RNA sequence: AAACUUUCAACAACGGAUCUCUUGGUUCUGGCAUCGAUGAAGAACGCAGCGAAAUGCGAUAAGUAAUGUGAAUUGCAGAAUUCCGUGAAUCAUCGAAUCUUUGAACGCACAUUGCGCCCGCCGGUAUUCCGGCGGGCAUGCCUGUUCGAGCGUCAU
RNA sequence: GUGAGCCCGGGUCGAACGGCCUCUAGUGCAGAUCUUGGUGGUAGUAGCAAAUACUUCAAUGAGAACUUGAAGGACCGAAGUGGGGAAAGGUUCCAUGUGAACAGCGGUUGGACAUGGGUUAGUCGAUCCUAAGCCAUAGGGAAGUUCCGUUUCAAAGGGGCAC
RNA sequence: GAGACCGAUAGCGCACAAGUAGAGUGAUCGAAAGAUGAAAAGCACUUUGAAAAGAGGGUUAAAUAGCACGUGAAAUUGUUG
RNA sequence: GGGCGAGGCUCCUUCUGAGUUCCCUGGAACGGGACGCCACAGAGGGUGAGAGCCCCGUAUAGUUGGAAGCCAAGCCUGUGU
């Protein structure tokens, strides 16, 4: 249960924003998990998703496809993967909108501002732990 | 012949367009606009129409400058850089 | 005897706010007194005796002591009201009580 | 476009007579002859007199509107005005 | 007619390049509600009240 | 139409006899400027303005 | 809200022949116009007994 | 080319900055007449420049600004638009110092009578 | 695509066809009920038509 | 007997009720005090590669600078981003700027893009002519400065 | 089930809903010449009859009485069905193309729809003048928004000369 | 920030390019109008028509969802019995 | 009379727990069944159907970095014109 006076509980006011965010936003609400191995490698869970991420669907009728992120159409909410196409009637092929939260991160795009994304999760959540523990 | 034929007559000008609320009901004769009242200092407006209020009240224009000043309160009518900021 | 005969629903009063003006007060007191803390919050008051003749059998607070309760106290007037006493010029001491 | 009036142009605003050049610079006489030796504002003769002033005679004095304009400017006004 | 005054022709300038269909992109877009121009002008349907 | 021939005279070294303009009726001025004999107005078009 | 069906000018069209006397929308290229108004059996209406 | 940085454009004094204004508004006049008889990715190009012209404009009015606030540092009077702004009725209000000032008869009252620190046992 | 706007142009009219305007300019709303044709009652003297 | 009219049923029409939904209203509560001659509110005209409107903006014109985030925008086209970076974005923040013609609107006017005046700068053969650019010129009132008027009161 | 109603079967459909006891109300419709919206009979009916009038061949086109060219026949009859303007309109002007809608019949045509093009002045107007008239200023009214006042009970400015 | 409120004829006139379109010389008056589908996957290709479109064949879990688009009542209409 | 002032408060900032385990239906599990885990977090929303553990957030102590104010335990000093 919420306890903050600043925190709202109202459906109406939570998908105006939801629907309505700007750009910046819709890149923190669009976050993917990562796999098993970048968990225990990194000590982080989840992340926003990016262009040439190597992902792994877990969720609908592309399940268990792989392949790096081409594109983070932010627009309707969506990713598409390399490979995970349809046909259209004409025989050329467009790709399939997939939300970031049916897919799980394999292989991170690494740079120096990922580096840093990792770095200051990793030490919040272990400062966190230490404190709580 | 009051109606029909009186009707094609028409054709003069009692209003033109007035300089500062952009209608057309500058009286052509008196020089003085039926809407906002040019040219008196003072915008025309009653409290027997509370719609032509709501029609021409603050707010329903532009806000070019009004609509800047809630940030700059919030922020305590600063001057000056951020500290280390790029610039002359 | 119902006097409804002028516009009476253009002034009519709710108190919806009761509770919440309640936790406004209770709000501003607590600050009042962590502004005023270690002092009391209030100021100390005489005790007067109550006029007319229904009243006349019971005390209360008054406003302030008297210069001449003051004097009689060896608290000078300028002093008095910086250690929380209130003064009252008006009022005087008709009788030794 | 819009016909011009005569006398609007040429040597009537070229040229002005001293009267008008010390009721230009708001200044006595003697200082204005003073300050015209200080600062080599010399006489000047127009081709024909009457185009500038119809009242001008042989021993009216002119000066050019500009050299009245550039005197305009001289930091000794404010100083003959103190003085005062 | 003929002899009109510059505010008045700037003010036909601007009605008429107002006066278009909208572009057929516009349909295309994502989420997009605009089907045509709903204040599309007439020289003999609506005046322009000058 | 100063302003014109001046503009012009500064960006393409153009020397003109005379200009008309002219308001269209989008708002924009049009104006004809007529160069001296001594240049060629298809020269500079071909070569300044690229209108070939 | 207290203004609710009431912030239009309408009038009766009075005692006649064809329609009923509710009181219509004047003016006139809407739809709006000659429509009833501030009845609660009028669509866009005031609601009968405001609620408080 | 065509893109202009504020970063090199922040290291520069008015001279050039007026010299590289001048070149970027002339391949702008130029490759509008290329738009308009032909077109390709130029479009682009006259895009950056129209934001290239824009920053050296904020450039060259930032460091006039400067240099007119470090020249009107010590100056009793400053022009209007380098007077803070804040609002008519801010510049209206009194100062600190005149709000502040007391009666000589106050200041000794307070100076010798001031609100003391107390305690009251129960 | 170029195919697939107009039609998309095309099946924007359809609404505005079946109403028979003369375009997307035609917005006229006409009186289907006159005060002067439904308001009124005809006396022995003065008469508003004939 | 058919057609026609009516009734009953299925399917198809017409039309948009019902049901479900809701980035919207309505009411209450809590907090805050911030418009304008340093030119407001409002109006008009413009600005995108391809927009009419809505939105944003002002010839630095769907914008500039600064700070932050850190890889997009998207309908098409065209370009990206040295991705180990002074850096995408129709991003957020926002302290520096730009801010057309107007409007209390302020040179005089305005049903005119009309007519001026003052002082500088530049260009064209130019002491004179022509053109452009920049800064100014409303009213009432207050303090002060300076120039004055009056046998109004005096001294000399 | 007396009844208001309740329950089930079948078909359609796609995301929520119901029973019991209490609480609450913007809670039950055939009418109000009721409101809004939609739809019938009338009815393929009334009608589409002022301004004398049309016809032939060819072309175009899916389709031609009302498109074009030629060929004929007529009308306006110079106070015109001609040639140009003022007000008003605002792009209707010109070229090219065109599905639907509109042109109360049709339509290949169109003032319709779509994309473009087009209005060049020292001499033509405006701009200048004043008329009938209107508005500032001085000053006086008015609680005031403002009213009167336009030559006034105003210090309301020009020129010249100077050793 | 909330509600024993309203759920597109309701609730503000406005949930939509709404004080908009539109009307009036003018003061002013002033609407109508939300919902394909999870994803356009918004029907390739063939055939008939001048075209609009139709039929095959497709997409979809469903076109008994075809940008006239969720559900699809009644008045009223057509066919069949 | 002056000058320091530990410390505290107000405001923006970095960071926070746990299943996408197996089976069935389904176009898609967020449904049903089983086995777990977190909870000072089982408010709300999104995600292809009712999701505490897929994602954003939510609870609580705090924890980074920055600015400007206010309060303030105490401590140095001039002394009476
Ligand atoms: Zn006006």
């Amino acid at each position: 249960m919420k306890v903050r006076p600043t925190v709202s509980s109202s459906r109406r006011k939570a998908r105006k924003a939801h629907f309505s965010a700007p750009s910046s936003v819709r890149r923190v609400i669009m976050s993917a998990p990562l796999s098993k191995e970048l968990r225990e490698k990194y000590n982080v869970r989840s992340i926003p998703i990016r262009k040439g991420d190597e992902v792994q669907i877990v969720r609908g009728a592309h399940k268990d496809k792989e392949g790096k992120v081409t594109s983070v159409y932010r627009l309707k909410y969506v990713i598409h993967v390399e490979r995970v196409t349809r046909e259209k009637a004409t025989g050329q092929t467009v790709p399939i909108g997939i939300h970031p939260s049916n897919v799980v991160i394999t292989k991170l795009h690494l740079d120096k501002d990922r580096e840093n994304i990792l770095a200051r999760i990793k030490a919040g959540r272990e400062q966190v732990a230490k404190a709580k523990g | 012949t009051k109606g029909t034929s009186s009707f094609g007559k028409r054709h003069n000008k009692t209003h033109g367009l007035c300089r500062r609320c952009g209608r057309r009901s500058l009286h052509n004769q008196k020089k003085v606009c039926a809407s906002c009242g040019y040219p008196a200092a003072k915008t025309r407006k009653y409290n027997w129409s509370e719609k032509a209020k709501r029609r021409k009240v603050t707010g329903t224009g532009r806000m070019r400058y009004l609509s800047t000043v809630p940030r700059r309160f919030k922020n305590g009518f600063r001057t000056g850089v951020p500290k280390g900021a790029r610039g002359p | 005897n119902n006097h409804f005969r002028k516009h009476w629903q253009r002034r009519v009063r709710c108190h919806f706010d009761q509770p919440g003006k309640k936790v406004t007060r209770r709000l501003a007191r607590r600050a009042k007194a962590a502004a005023l803390a270690p002092r009391p919050v209030d100021k100390l008051r005489p005790i007067v005796r109550c006029p007319t003749v229904k009243y006349n059998r019971r005390t209360r607070l008054g406003r302030g002591f008297t210069l001449e309760e003051l004097k009689a106290a060896g608290i000078p007037r300028l002093l008095a009201p910086t250690i929380g006493i209130a003064v009252d010029h008006r009022r005087k001491n008709l009788s030794e009580e | 476009g819009k016909a011009k009036k005569k006398g609007k142009s040429g040597a009537a605003r070229n040229y002005m007579t001293r009267t008008q050049a010390v009721k230009k610079l708001q200044l006595s006489l003697p200082d204005f002859r003073k300050l015209c030796i200080w600062k080599g504002i010399y006489p000047r003769e127009p081709r024909d007199r009457r185009k500038v002033n119809k009242s001008a005679t042989a021993s009216t004095t002119f000066y050019y509107t500009k050299d009245i304009q550039y005197l305009l400017h001289e930091p000794l006004l404010q100083k003959f005005r103190e003085q005062k | 007619p003929s002899h009109k005054t510059f505010r008045i022709k700037q003010k036909l300038a601007k009605a008429q390049k107002q006066n278009r269909p909208i572009p057929q992109w516009i349909r295309l877009r994502t989420g997009n509600t605009i089907r045509y121009n709903a204040k599309r002008r007439h020289w003999r349907k609506t005046r322009l009240g000058l | 139409k100063a302003q014109i021939k001046q503009a012009l005279k500064k960006l393409y070294d153009i020397d003109t006899v005379k200009i008309n303009t002219l308001i269209r009726p989008d708002g924009t001025k049009k104006a004809f400027a007529r160069l001296t004999p001594d240049v060629d107005a298809l020269d500079i078009a071909a070569t300044k303005l690229g209108l070939v | 809200s207290e203004k609710a069906g009431h912030q239009t000018s309408a009038e009766s069209w009075g005692t006649g022949r064809a329609v009923a006397r509710i009181p219509r929308v004047s003016g006139g290229g809407t739809h709006r116009a000659g429509q009833g108004a501030f009845g609660n059996m009028c669509r866009s209406g005031r609601m009968f007994a405001p609620t408080k | 080319n065509g893109k202009v940085k504020a970063g090199q454009l922040w290291s520069k004094n008015k001279e050039e900055l007026t010299k590289i204004l001048g070149e970027l508004k002339t391949e702008l006049s130029q490759l509008r007449i290329q738009k308009i008889s032909s077109s390709g990715a130029k479009l682009n190009k006259i895009h950056d420049l129209r934001k290239s012209i824009a920053r050296v404009l904020t450039v060259i009015n930032a460091k006039q600004r400067a240099q007119l606030r470090l020249f009107y540092k010590n100056k009793k009077y400053l022009p209007l638009d380098l007077r803070p702004k804040l609002t008519r009725a801010l510049r209206r209000r009194l100062s600190k110092e005149d709000a502040s000032r007391v009666l000589e008869k106050t200041k000794k009252r307070l100076t010798h009578f001031p609100q003391r620190k107390y305690a009251v046992k129960a | 695509l170029r195919s697939k706007a107009e039609r998309q142009a095309k099946l924007a009219q359809r609404k505005m066809n079946r109403m028979a305007r003369q375009g997307e300019a035609d917005r006229h709303i006409h009186a289907s009920m006159p005060k002067h044709l439904f308001s009124g009652k005809r006396t022995i003297g003065k008469t508003d038509r004939r």
